[PDB]
Formats: structure tokens, C-alpha cells, sequence
């Protein structure tokens, strides 16, 4: 009971589909709550309104749940399991599992709706990060659970597809996308175990009415086992979309192969050991510890600082293809009608100041400076609400019309570039205002319009979140009107949707051969990557499951 | 055609903006002891 | 052209390389460097001290209020502070500048923040275990305790005061 032979002969296509518009839905529903809580932080206090447009919201704390969770768990993993699952299998030409696949669409599917229940009737006002005491409804967690789970199926697809090509061409390197796609969710299983853990002991027994009390500090450890590495797990689809569809659209090709391979390599074997940058302010674990997962988290950072040399060569080298002409020539002769190309682009720009938040953020001491303040959030913004969410959008403009065969109009196409500037230019004056506000001790998750008084100090930054809310709306409201008119319409050509995907060529050296032939020893660099979680995990999470001191959970809206 | 000099004006940005961050933040650190 | 411009990134990618690696570890000496002065005391005390929540405010160096502050050393001055739902005990915190102030948080509930506005004080405070922080004011006035961990309903009033002692 198939009406297009386009998705007969490629089935992931509809999967695909699925996971992108469930996760888009979700970006829109956790972003309406964006504008207000910038005005918020601009002193003025919104709610009221919000309040009578949405009459289910019951408080501030409510909808920056809903915000966090919609947002940067939902939307974020859906788009991952969309990219990281597609894109290998296109430049394979291989199909994935579609019993599998449709099985950890269900999964997420149902673990959402599960999980919304509770959020929506506000029985689960603790926050994307529900850390206890702060007890929550049981579905909420039961929910939670499942939908994370599916990305389990998600990994284990990947991994069939990769032993099946590897079947068909003996001897032969791992094809780049997959390579990405395979280091990605070998990773993202060493990092999920934390949550799991936490889930699997505490949580769910908790919620259930199995146990009365859970260990603060052990939950949270547990928590940014898998706390750090799950934004890189937001960030390598778009990392993947960068390295191999950009340089297409941009005119260019990806200048080196191996970079790539390299800083993905780096990404398996560094990001989950570095948890403690999220635990700087916390008792009970040793400051070495601290010191150690510190010098970690700068040496995370160098696949990024690969990446940005890397990305900006290869944006360079499409520039002069399309006549750059000195310094700053190629610059402007990149394709700035293209949302594609432009979305990313500017991402990559808000990059710049978000990674250095995040190196300040890393450097043990200086923590103490801006954590839990508005910087935090500031930081963050310009990361994952940036350059991963334009990525996202940007995307849509090849792979909406890859999917389901739908062109996009010149008015469109031009919808999108207003959307992609204003989103970009209001996440821009947000990031001012709340890194400001964070150096002027305003702290975050905060209702600080309900006491205005509070902070006089931040006077003229709590102007720039103003103006950010209200750039921000219009930009939403835009991508709203502009997303539907495209998934509305009914003009179909087929032919688009059998078109392949625009993967960039990507130039080739010597010397590649036996560096590549290194990295693609995945067997034995998972099972490093597996030793250094626990020679960074092991002593501390010894210690603290010896010394167990589990407090009574509350209710506290 | 030759050495990547857009390349290299961005990640001079990039390194400028780590140094102002880093020892701007360095700063208030000492400041606040 | 093309294989050219290979050679040359390639090239220069290692430079990049070699300079950030460098810069990184510049950074990692300037914080420990920071670990061998007077401003490392803000650094939570790494060995574990249990405590109960249930009966932090019933027995023990938290129970009475009065008994907050208790000089423990010639210059030293160890405070018991009582983070809980919307609040600080003592409130306010009474200590004399140019003396080391050593804290000893802890919280009968859920998880606060203690973030004392202008210094580096910024620590968790957690249901169950001491949080223990060294500080020395050297400048006098009202501090203002923040709590800056979400709390619940009444976090974003909940503040404290500390009065160092001119
Ligand atoms: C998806 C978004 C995420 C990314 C990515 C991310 C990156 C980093 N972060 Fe982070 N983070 C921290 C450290 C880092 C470090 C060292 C990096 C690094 O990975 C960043 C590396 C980035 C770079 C080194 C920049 C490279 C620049 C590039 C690649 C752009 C070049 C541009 C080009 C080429 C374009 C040019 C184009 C032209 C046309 C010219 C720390 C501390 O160590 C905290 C705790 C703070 C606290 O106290 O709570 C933290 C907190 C967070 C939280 C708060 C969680 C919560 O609610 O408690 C979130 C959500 C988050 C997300 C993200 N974070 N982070
Ligand atoms: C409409 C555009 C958006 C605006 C105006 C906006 C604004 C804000 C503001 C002002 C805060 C601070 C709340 C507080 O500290 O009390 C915040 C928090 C947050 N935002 Fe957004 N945001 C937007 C979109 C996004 C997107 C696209 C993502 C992820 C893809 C995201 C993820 C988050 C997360 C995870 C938090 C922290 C939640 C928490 O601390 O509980 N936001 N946002
Ligand atoms: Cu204690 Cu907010
Ligand atoms: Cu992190
Ligand atoms: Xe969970
Ligand atoms: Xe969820
Ligand atoms: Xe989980
Ligand atoms: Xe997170």
C-alpha cells in the first residue's frame, strides 16, 4: 500500500521524512516559548499573554521545560537519527533495515507523546536536566527513556549497513559519510550509557515507587557522563552536512578527506570522558579529577579548531572557483542567494564567539566566574540554537524536495533567506545580552521580570534581549509560515526526488592512503575510546557508589 | 593556486577572539580573588 | 591548481596544528598556575563529608543559627551555612574581612546554588554532603548570596547576605 514508486524503491526516504517533520513540529512548539523568555531576560514580563494564548502553561519554569526539552532533546536527536541515518545509506546506495527503522521511529514517536503528557499537564516542571530531588510524574521519565532508547535501533542500523558494505568490497576504506556516521553512534552508545545508568537504577525505580531516595551527586555524575557528548550528538550531523554537502553548495569541493576522518576520530575517542566541566561547582569529587577532565575538554576542543581551518579552506578554494579575488574576494563570490549555502555559513560565524564561551567555560577556575549565570545560555545559543538549528533549516531546501519531490519556488527560496538572516542576526544580539547579564551575575533559569528590581545593573543588556525576542518571533513565525507553505502544496515533480544527494567531491592527496588506513581500524579505537571513559569515570564512580547517600524526592511547583 | 590566505584570515579571527574571551575572562578571575 | 592547493593547506593545517596545541597549554600552566596561589581556595573540597537532610536543622553544627560562625583558627572562621527552599541560614552572615572564611554549605531539601556577587565563591550545594569552600574578603560591605541552580517556584528570590566586617 505504496502510492509512489520514489519511496518503493527507496523506503528510508519515507522514514527519513518522518523523523525530519516530527522533529521540525517539535522545534516550533519548544521555540514559541524562545521570544518570551528573552523578553524575560529584557525585564519585561510576557506571561500574562502567553498565559491567555496558551492556557495550559502555568508558569515560567513550565515552559522552559518544554523549551529545553522540544528543543535541544527532541528536535535535535530526531534530526540525528534523520541525517545520521540517511546520508550513510544514499552514499552507500545501500537500504537500511526498514523493519528497524520504523521500529525507532515508533519508539520516538511514542516515548514523545508519553513524555508530553506529563510536561503538558505540569507534572514535570524540573527542566531538561531534571536532576533530583526534583521528582517528576513517572512518564515523563518512562517516556523519556523509550524515545532515547531508539537511538539504540538507530546505532545498531548504521552498524549493519556498515558490515554489509564492507562484505560487498573487501579491502576497501570506509566511504567518508559513513565513516562520520559510524564513529558517530559507536560514540553516542559510550556516551548514552551515563544517562541509561541513571535512568535504569534510579530514575525509573524512583518514579515508580520502587525506591524513596536518589543520591544528588551520583545521579548528576551519571547525567553528564552522557551530558557533555550528547551535544556533540547534536552537533556532527550538522559537523556531516558541513564536511560533505556544503563545499557542493557553495561551488567548492571538501579540500582533505582525512581532516575529516580525523577530527570525527577525535570525537569518538574524546567526548564522553569529560563530564566534570559540568561538575567544576560541585562537592564530593576530587579537584585532580577536575583538573584532569579540564585538560580533557581543551583537547576536545582541537577536532573543532581542525574543523574550522579545514571547512574555511574548502570555502575558500569554492570561493576562487567562482572567481575569489583577493583576501576577502572569495568571500563574496560564494552563492549569498542560496539558503543552503547561507544558513550554515552564518552558523559557523556565531560559532566563533560560541566556542570561545565554551574554552573559557572549560578552563576548571574560570567556571566560577559565569556558571549558572545567563552566560551559560549565551554560550549555548550560539551552538546549538545556531549553527546546528540553521544547518538544519538550511538543509531543507536540498533534502525537503529529495524526500518528497516538492520544488521550491523563487518566493520561497528568498522566505528562507530572510528567515535564515533574522534568525541569525536576533540569536546574535541575544548572545551580547545574555553573556553580559552572565558577567553581571544574573543568574539563568530564572523568572527575574516577576522581580524587576533585582538586577539594575544589567540595564542595558536586558535592552539587547528585548529587541533579540521580538527579531526572534518574526524570524519563527516567518519559518513557520515558509516551512508549511511547503509542506502544503501540492505541485509534485518525482524526478527531484530520485535526483542524488548533493554530495561534494572531495580532492584527494598521497599521503592519504595509510593515514586513512589507520583511522579506519574502528574495531580497535571504539574499544580505546571505551578505556578512557573508564580510566576518567572508573576511580571517581567507584568511590561514590561505595559511599551511596540517596535524599527523599520533592515537588516544588 | 597558492597559500590560503581567506583560510588564514579566518582563523586569525578565530584565534584573536579565543585570546580576548580567555585572557579577558583571566582577568576578572585575579580581579575577584 | 587543486593538488597544489592540497599540498599548501595540508601544510599549513599542521602549523595550525602545532600553534593551537601550544596555546592550549599555555592556558593549561595559567590554570596551574592559578591552582598554586590564594584564589584556589574557592575549589570544593574534593573528600567526601556526608550528612543527613532529614535532620541537618534538628542535630548538629547546623541546628542553631547563633552557632553559625565559630572562629577555628587564629584568623579562621568556619561558617555553617544552610541552603534550603527559597533562602540562607544564617541570614545575615557576619564575618571580619582580611580573615579566611571557611564554609561548610549544605541543603535539607534539593539542590542550591551559592554564588556570592563579586567573588569567585560557586558552588553546588547538595542534599546530603557538605559543600567546602575557602575564602578571604579583602574588601568590606553586603555581599549578596544568589542561588543560581533552579530550585523551584520561589529560586529566582531566593538570596542571602553576607556582611564582612569593616
Ligand atoms: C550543540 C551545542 C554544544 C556545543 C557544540 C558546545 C561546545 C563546547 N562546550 Fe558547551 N559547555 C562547556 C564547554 C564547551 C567546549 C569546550 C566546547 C567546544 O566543543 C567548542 C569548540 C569550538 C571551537 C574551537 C570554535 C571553532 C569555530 C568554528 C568551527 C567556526 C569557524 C567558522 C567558519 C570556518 C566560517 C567562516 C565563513 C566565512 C564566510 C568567512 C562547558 C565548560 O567546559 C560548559 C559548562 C558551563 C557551566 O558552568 O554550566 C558548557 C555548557 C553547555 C550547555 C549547558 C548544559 C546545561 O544546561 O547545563 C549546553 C547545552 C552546551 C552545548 C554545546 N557546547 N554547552
Ligand atoms: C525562538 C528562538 C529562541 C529564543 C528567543 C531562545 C531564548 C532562550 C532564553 C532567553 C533562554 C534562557 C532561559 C533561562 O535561563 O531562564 C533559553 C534557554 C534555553 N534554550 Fe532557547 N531560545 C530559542 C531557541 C532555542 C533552540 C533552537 C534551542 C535548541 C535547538 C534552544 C535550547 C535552549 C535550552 C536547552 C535552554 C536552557 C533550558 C534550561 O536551562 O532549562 N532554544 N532560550
Ligand atoms: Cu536555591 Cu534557586
Ligand atoms: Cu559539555
Ligand atoms: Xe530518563
Ligand atoms: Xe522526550
Ligand atoms: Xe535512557
Ligand atoms: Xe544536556
Amino acid at each position: 500500500s505504496e502510492i509512489s514508486r520514489v519511496y518503493e524503491a527507496y523506503p528510508e526516504k519515507k522514514a527519513t521524512l518522518y523523523f525530519l517533520v516530527l522533529g521540525f513540529l517539535a522545534l516550533i512548539v519548544g521555540s514559541l516559548f524562545g521570544p518570551f523568555q528573552a523578553l524575560n531576560y529584557g525585564n519585561v514580563d510576557a506571561y500574562p499573554l502567553l498565559k491567555r494564548l496558551l492556557p495550559f502553561v502555568q508558569s515560567y519554569y513550565q515552559g522552559l521545560t518544554l523549551h529545553g526539552v522540544l528543543n535541544a532533546i527532541v528536535f535535535t536527536q530526531l534530526f540525528a537519527q534523520a541525517i545520521m541515518v540517511y546520508l550513510p545509506a544514499r552514499e552507500l546506495n545501500m537500504r537500511p533495515n526498514m523493519g528497524l527503522m520504523w521500529l525507532s521511529w515508533w519508539m520516538a514517536f511514542i516515548g514523545l507523546v508519553v513524555a508530553a503528557l506529563p510536561l503538558l499537564a505540569n507534572e514535570a516542571t524540573v527542566l531538561y536536566t531534571f536532576y533530583p530531588p526534583l521528582k517528576g510524574h513517572w512518564a515523563f521519565y518512562l517516556g523519556a527513556s523509550v524515545f532515547v532508547l531508539s537511538t539504540w535501533v538507530s546505532i545498531y542500523i548504521v552498524l549493519d549497513l556498515w558490515r554489509r558494505w564492507k562484505a560487498a568490497n573487501p579491502g576497501k576504506v570506509t566511504p567518508l559519510v559513513t565513516y562520520m556516521a559510524v564513529v558517530f553512534w559507536l560514540m553516542w552508545f559510550l556516551a548514552s550509557l551515563g544517562l541509561v545508568l541513571e535512568a535504569v537504577l534510579f530514575l525509573l525505580p524512583w518514579s515508580f515507587g520502587l525506591v524513596e531516595g536518589v543520591d544528588p551527586l551520583v545521579a548528576r555524575t551519571l547525567f553528564w557522563w552522557t551530558g557533555h557528548p550528547i551535544v556533540y550528538f547534536w552537533l556532527l550531523p550538522a559537523y556531516a552536512i558541513i564536511y560533505t554537502i556544503l563545499p557542493k553548495q557553495a561551488g567548492g569541493k571538501l579540500v582533505s578527506d582525512p581532516m575529516a576522518r580525523l577530527a570525527f576520530l577525535l570525537f569518538l575517542l574524546l567526548s564522553t570522558p569529560v563530564g566534570f566541566h559540568h561538575q567544576f561547582a560541585d562537592p564530593g569529587i576530587d579537584p585532580t579529577w577536575k583538573m584532569i577532565h579540564s585538560v580533557l575538554t581543551l583537547f576536545v576542543a582541537v577536532p573543532s579548531l581542525m574543523t574550522a581551518f579545514t571547512v574555511a579552506a574548502s570555502l575558500e578554494f569554492a570561493g576562487r572557483l567562482r572567481g575569489g579575488r583577493g583576501l576577502f574576494g572569495w568571500i563574496r563570490a560564494l552563492p549569498w542567494d542560496n539558503p543552503a549555502f547561507v544558513a550554515p555559513v552564518l552558523g559557523l560565524l556565531g560559532f566563533i564567539p560560541g566556542g570561545a564561551g565554551g574554552i573559557v567555560n572549560a578552563s576548571f577556575t574560570l567556571d566560577y566566574v559565569v556558571h549558572n549565570t545567563a552566560w551559560v545560555p549565551g554560550h549555548f545559543h550560539l551552538q546549538v540554537a545556531s549553527l546546528v538549528t540553521l544547518t538544519a533549516m538550511g538543509s531543507l531546501y536540498w533534502l525537503l524536495p529529495n524526500l518528497t519531490g516538492k520544488p521550491i519556488s523563487d518566493a520561497q527560496r528568498r522566505l528562507g533567506l530572510a528567515v535564515v538572516w533574522l534568525w541569525f542576526l536576533g540569536m546574535m544580539i541575544m548572545a551580547v545580552g545574555l553573556h553580559w547579564a552572565g558577567l553581571l551575575n544574573v543568574p539563568r533559569r530564572a523568572y527575574i521580570a516577576q522581580v524587576p528590581d533585582a538586577y539594575p545593573h544589567a540595564a542595558v543588556p536586558m535592552v539587547f534581549n528585548v529587541l533579540a525576542g521580538i527579531v526572534l518571533l518574526v524570524a519563527l513565525l516567518l519559518f513557520i509560515y515558509g516551512l508549511f507553505s511547503v509542506l502544503l502544496s501540492r505541485e509534485r515533480k518525482p524526478e527531484l526526488a530520485e535526483a542524488p544527494l548533493p554530495f561534494a567531491e572531495v580532492i584527494s592527496g598521497p599521503e592519504d592512503r595509510r593515514l586513512v588506513l589507520a583511522m579506519d581500524r574502528i574495531g580497535f579505537w571504539f574499544a580505546v575510546a571505551a578505556i578512557l571513559v573508564v580510566l576518567a569515570y572508573g576511580p571517581t564512580l567507584v568511590q561514590l557508589f561505595g559511599h551511596l547517600n540517596p535524599v527523599p524526592g520533592w515537588r516544588l511547583w | 593556486e597558492e597559500k590560503p590566505k581567506g583560510a588564514l584570515a579566518v582563523i586569525l579571527v578565530l584565534t584573536l577572539t579565543i585570546l580576548v574571551f580567555w585572557l579577558g575572562v583571566y582577568a576578572v578571575f585575579f580581579a575577584r580573588g | 591548481d587543486e593538488h597544489k592547493a592540497h599540498k599548501a593547506i595540508l601544510a599549513y593545517e599542521k602549523g595550525w596544528l602545532a600553534f593551537s596545541l601550544a596555546m592550549l597549554f599555555v592556558f593549561i600552566a595559567l590554570i596551574a598556575y592559578t591552582l598554586a596561589t590564594h584564589t584556589a581556595g574557592v575549589i570544593p573540597a574534593g573528600k567526601l563529608e556526608r550528612v543527613d537532610p532529614t535532620t541537618v536543622r534538628q542535630e548538629g553544627p547546623w541546628a542553631d543559627p547563633a552557632q553559625a560562625v565559630v572562629q577555628t583558627g587564629p584568623n579562621q572562621y568556619t561558617v555553617y551555612v544552610l541552603a534550603f527552599a527559597f533562602g540562607y541560614q544564617p541570614n545575615p552572615i557576619e564575618v571580619p574581612q582580611g580573615a579566611e572564611i571557611v564554609f561548610k554549605i549544605t541543603s535539607p531539601d534539593v539542590i542550591h546554588g551559592f554564588h556570592v556577587e563579586g567573588t569567585n565563591i560557586n558552588v553546588e550545594v547538595l542534599p546530603g554532603e557538605v559543600s567546602t569552600v575557602r575564602y578571604t574578603f579583602k574588601r568590606p560591605g553586603e555581599y549578596r548570596i544568589i542561588c543560581n541552580q533552579y530550585c523551584g517556584l520561589g529560586h529566582q528570590n531566593m538570596f542571602g547576605t553576607i556582611v564582612v566586617k569593616e
